[PDB]
């Protein structure tokens, strides 16, 4: 996952419920710097760390 | 929908350069759907023997471009691209 980087973030708030756990694309060469959620359904979703929304649900969930 | 399903981690093409990760072409498979990488997001236009030979380390000019409704647009700057494996 060295090269893999997120091309599209998702554009609403995902429910907090819904989530699993984040991580972050590690290559500071990826166009779109991002955090990866990953959700109840075992699905990955790309979110921009520039919304409150991402960097407060980050928060939830490091807790 | 279709966005979030198209929200997906995806792998990106390095190079020597210095410069962005980019996408090889516009699209990518995730979640049961192929789509289509936003309009202006960096990508590569390898012809097809480009990409016969690409592999992980550079041996070809890669033309880098920009998505638009589905095309990579040359943009007329090349690098040195390769493969991660």
């Amino acid at each position: 996952t060295s090269t893999t980087c997120c091309y599209r973030f998702i554009n609403k708030k995902i429910p907090k419920q819904r989530l699993e756990s984040y991580r972050r694309t590690t290559s500071s060469h990826c166009p779109r710097e991002a955090v990866i959620f990953k959700t109840k359904l075992d699905k990955e979703i790309c979110a921009d760390p520039t919304q409150k929304w991402v960097q407060d649900f980050m928060k939830h969930l490091d807790k | 929908y279709e966005e979030a399903r198209c929200a997906c981690p995806a792998r990106h093409l390095n190079n020597t350069n210095g410069t962005v990760l980019k996408l090889l072409g516009c699209h990518y498979f995730c979640n049961g759907t192929l789509c289509t990488a936003p309009d202006g997001y960096p990508c590569y236009n390898l012809t097809a023997q480009q990409v016969r030979t690409l592999t992980t380390y550079p041996n070809t000019s890669c033309a880098v471009g920009v998505c638009m409704k589905g095309t990579c647009v040359k943009n007329g700057t090349m690098e040195q691209c390769f493969k991660t494996p």
